[PDB]
């Protein structure tokens, strides 16, 4: 226990302690609780009281042995606390230090008093053999193991029991994380031993046990699955299994690694061996492993055959981050300060059809908000693709957009706009008035177009809808047309999706007006309210 | 001085909301401002028995400011101190030649704040890369942001205004958050002067202050057809379509004139002189739609709405609206800067002029349907942001093709 001041605590709103029932357990348990709970009660942690306390909890006990109080109950009925962090500090973040020291304490919880008020919400009974002698009572006085808040208390008095310590001592770095601490400094290794060794005589005066020179630790460290170098960090050794069935559970940790792995390998791809859990319900149905996903699968195996490292951070140098494009809405960035090592790297997945400047610019933010986090900056960005490029199309899209401090990197492949729409319809050009339909039971369809000097077409469709006939309606007019061309549609859909400007999607029809949008020279798209007698418009809704 | 007690809705907890992660240079600036606020009482320390959180920001001057999301302990608190102890608001601030705004929210920082309700006003100073769990504070005084806040001062208030009031019975003068809003009709030059008077007044009566809109042209702008010489079935099909939307909010639009004008199937640049009987509905439709609708009223116990839409060479349109397409007022943003400025700078002028028009005419403000990618707002609104208030708001989805229907 500590001299340390307790957390005043309260059960949630309108409710009492959990007065749970203990189910009698066999003989030889019964005795090596005992055991425990007469060292535990001379040692303070607990105490023995009397009947006026009504309410009670389940213990148990499992492989010396152990004991196990499941809290659940009560745990539903205290209070709710600031919530611990929730996320833990990333390697290519922290600054390099001359020397850095593992602390871990032990008993942590059991060294920290629990308000008093609340102690009777604790209770607890070992029960007697053949259900007849009264039960042992007990309670605790410290901070119960599983307990809603033992973390959270258990790191307030950790910061304020360091905080005489780190006023007398401004050089030198403690990070907190759970029962840990990290010590740096920029000394000389002896004076950091002295430091380190004042540090604990400290933590042994307010209670905390913590492990001397003779075990604690050394580099390299294995942290929350990193490899911790005196200079360097990685990712702790990945492996990728080799088998002949894949579950669907597998594929899951599958695309575990690789995510993980993304973070200091680069290009790693995930898209078709996820593309894969698309379509899942059940956890143990066998996938066939298509062949798109086996290639990226022996492509990764490829990148992760040599081990590669990542830098600690120098706050110094510059931040630098680069992107590449990797083919199907797959981006790949790094983020470095020196030419041969980099802080970290990832990549930018895009779900839900868009193009690629889009892509680039939701890249872009993505690190954005990963630099902030990481190091508290936003880098300076090296990318493939031209200013007038990217002036020309965010001037015209329609949400706003912020392009941070950026220059252009000459590296295929570049990002560019691949075709543009006309801003007026063109002269001396055929002007095609196209239309479409569909019928939502048989999914019997056609398309076609009239034309101002005569011409006309209509094709049968099968296995369609209204939407894709209308799409399917500016492709004939496209394929049947010269270099320029004004098209005239009555379906916002189709006239959305062009207008977009895409450059890739994910049906094989918007693909190939794309091309065609590419072979043409000018294309003049317009728009008319359908089924309104315009003129023009009229005469090819009654063909279709 | 005593405390105003101060009760959340039956049933509400207290807000839970994350912080966001922040520059180094904004973590610093507040650790700055925090540590005199504690030095002066304002705020205080908490332990992990708090779970509370409410977001802040650094903003802007020179000076950094604080800036706290009340947001969520606005809902949960002041939907009830809007009538427990609402302001009521002047439907005669519109009217006025000149409103001037005045920052009134140091005025708070003296009056203690109810002991029970300390605990709601958790806020957190963030630390880079999850080094420490967060520097955690607690009000001790009225908060700026919290709409309780001039509720509880409003007596305070009023007693100090009631001087001024009376040598000056022609000016309003409403309260908003931590603002004044003082119109009057007098010519600028005057008005300028009494709203010096009113600083002096309340300076003299301890209320510092650091140290203008027209609400006449405010309206709901009418639709533009556009003009021209000679028109083309391209232009005549523009107009087909733009005149067809409009029939959704001005019924009585006629079009059969028009679409007899296009009869065959004729190539795109070819231009079709407007029969009699055509420039009849042009005429007869230019002047339908240069009156305002019908039926539209402010339902005051309905949410404002504010779309806004990007126009291109620094032009944004905007309507605010409560039901589709009985809007109770319309406007264009422009911001003249010569290429020093971006768009979401101009979207952020543009939210805080549309927000204080809001103020004005309503005492309410909107909710935003934002053109812009959700995160880029998450990492950039405070950049530009002046305002003492937030709105609420949210993110649009896809484009609209009604794009130059507003232009
Ligand atoms: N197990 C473990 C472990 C160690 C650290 C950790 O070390 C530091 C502690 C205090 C200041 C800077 C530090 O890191 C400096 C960077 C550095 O040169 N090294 C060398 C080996 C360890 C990192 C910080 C955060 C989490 N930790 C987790």
């Amino acid at each position: 226990i500590s001299p340390i001041e307790t957390v005043p605590v309260k059960l949630k709103p309108g409710m009492d302690g959990p007065k749970v029932k203990q189910w009698p357990l066999t003989e030889e348990k019964i005795k090596a609780l005992v055991e425990i709970c007469t060292e535990m009660e001379k040692e303070g942690k607990i105490s023995k009281i009397g009947p006026e306390n009504p309410y009670n909890t389940p213990v148990f006990a499992i492989k010396k042995w152990r004991k196990l109080v499941d809290f659940r109950e009560l745990n539903k009925r205290t209070q709710d606390f600031w919530e611990v962090q929730l996320g833990i500090p990333h390697p290519a973040g922290l600054k390099k230090k001359k020397s850095v020291t593992v602390l871990d304490v032990g008993d942590a919880y059991f060294s920290v008093p629990l308000d008093e008020d609340f102690r009777k919400y604790t209770a607890f009974t070992i029960p007697s053999i053949n259900n007849e002698t009264p039960g042992i009572r007990y309670q605790y006085n410290v901070l119960p193991q599983g307990w809603k808040g033992s973390p959270a208390i258990f790191q307030s008095s950790m910061t304020k029991i360091l905080e005489p310590f780190a006023a007398q001592n401004p050089d030198i770095v403690i990070y907190q994380y759970m029962d840990d601490l990290y010590v740096g400094s920029d000394l000389e290794i002896g004076q950091h031993r002295t430091k380190i060794e004042e540090l604990r005589q400290h933590l042994l005066r307010w209670g905390l046990t913590t492990p001397d020179k003779k075990h604690q630790k050394e580099p390299p460290f294995l942290w929350m699955g990193y490899e911790l170098h005196p200079d360097k960090w990685t990712v702790q050794p990945i492996v990728l299994p080799e088998k002949d069935s894949w579950t669907v559970n597998d594929i899951q940790k599958l695309v575990g690694k690789l995510n993980w792995a993304s973070q200091i390998y680069p290009g790693i791809k995930v898209r078709q061996l996820s593309k894969l859990l698309r379509g899942t319900k059940a956890l143990t149905e066998v996938i066939p492993l298509t062949e798109e996903a086996e290639l990226e699968l022996a492509e990764n195996r490829e990148i992760l055959k040599e081990p590669v490292h990542g830098v600690y951070y120098d706050p110094s140098k510059d931040l630098i981050a680069e992107i590449q494009k990797q083919g199907q809405g797959q981006w790949t960035y790094q983020i470095y300060q020196e030419p041969f090592k980099n802080l970290k790297t990832g990549k930018y997945a895009r779900m839900r059809h868009t193009n690629d400047v889009k892509q680039l610019t939701e890249a872009v933010q993505k690190i954005t908000t990963e630099s902030i986090v990481i190091w508290g900056k936003t880098p300076k960005f090296k990318l493939p693709i031209q200013k007038e490029t990217w002036e020309t199309w965010w001037t015209e899209y329609w949400q706003a957009t912020w392009i941070p401090e950026w220059e252009f990197v000459n590296t295929p492949p570049l990002v560019k706009l691949w075709y543009q729409l006309e801003k007026e319809p063109i002269v001396g050009a055929e002007t095609f008035y196209v239309d479409g339909a569909a019928n939502r039971e048989t999914k019997l369809g056609k398309a076609g177009y009239v034309t101002n000097k005569g011409r006309q077409k209509v094709v049968p469709l099968t296995n369609t809808t209204n939407q894709k006939t209308e799409l399917q309606a500016i492709y004939l007019a496209l394929q049947d047309s010269g270099l320029e061309v004004n098209i005239v549609t009555d379906s916002q859909y189709a006239l959305g999706i062009i207008q977009a400007q895409p450059d890739k999607s994910e049906s094989e029809l918007v693909n190939q007006i794309i091309e065609q949008l590419i072979k043409k020279e000018k294309v003049y798209l317009a728009w008319v309210p359908a089924h309104k007698g315009i003129g023009g418009n009229e005469q090819v809704d009654k063909l279709v | 001085i005593e405390t105003v007690p101060v009760k959340l809705k039956p049933g509400m907890d207290g807000p839970k909301v994350k912080q966001w992660p922040l520059t180094e240079e904004k973590i610093k600036a507040l650790v700055e401002i925090c540590t005199e606020m504690e030095k002066e009482g304002k705020i205080s320390k908490i332990g992990p028995e708090n779970p509370y959180n409410t977001p802040v920001f650094a903003i802007k001057s020179t000076k950094w400011r604080k800036l706290v999301d009340f947001r969520e302990l606005n809902k949960r608190t002041q939907d009830f101190w809007e009538v427990q102890l609402g302001i009521p608001h002047p439907a005669g601030l519109k009217k006025k030649k000149s409103v001037t705004v005045l920052d009134v929210g140091d005025a708070y920082f003296s009056v203690p704040l109810d002991e029970d309700f300390r605990k709601y006003t958790a806020f957190t100073i963030p630390s880079i890369n999850n080094e420490t769990p967060g520097i955690r504070y607690q009000y001790n005084v009225l908060p700026q942001g919290w709409k309780g806040s001039p509720a509880i001062f409003q007596s305070s208030m009023t007693k100090i205004l009631e001087p001024f009031k009376k040598q000056n019975p022609d000016i309003v003068i409403y309260q908003y958050m931590d603002d004044l809003y003082v119109g009057s009709d007098l010519e600028i030059g005057q008005h300028r002067t009494k709203i010096e008077e009113l600083r002096q007044h309340l300076l003299r009566w301890g209320l510092t202050t650091p140290d203008e809109l027209h609400p006449d042209k405010w309206t709901v702008q009418p639709i533009v057809l556009p003009e021209k010489d000679s028109w083309t079935v391209n232009d005549i099909q523009k107009l087909v379509g733009k005149l067809n939307w409009a029939s959704q909010i001005y019924p009585g639009i006629k079009v059969r004139q028009l679409s007899k004008l296009l009869r065959g199937t004729k190539a795109l640049t070819e231009v079709i002189p407007l029969t009699e009987e055509a420039e009849l509905e042009l005429a007869e439709n230019r002047e339908i739609l240069k009156e305002p609708v019908h039926g539209v009223y402010y339902d005051p116990s309905k949410d404002l709405i504010a779309e806004i839409q990007k126009q291109g060479q620094g032009q944004w349109t905007y309507q605010i609206y409560q039901e589709p397409f009985k809007n109770l007022k319309t406007g264009k943003y422009a911001r003249m800067r010569g290429a020093h400025t971006n768009d979401v700078k101009q979207l952020t002028e543009a939210v805080q002029k549309i927000t204080t028009e809001s103020i004005v005419i309503w005492g309410k403000t909107p909710k935003f349907k934002l053109p812009i990618q959700k995160e880029t707002w998450e990492t950039w609104w405070t950049e530009y942001w002046q305002a003492t208030w937030i709105p609420e708001w949210e993110f649009v989805n896809t484009p609209p093709l009604v794009k130059l229907w507003y232009q």
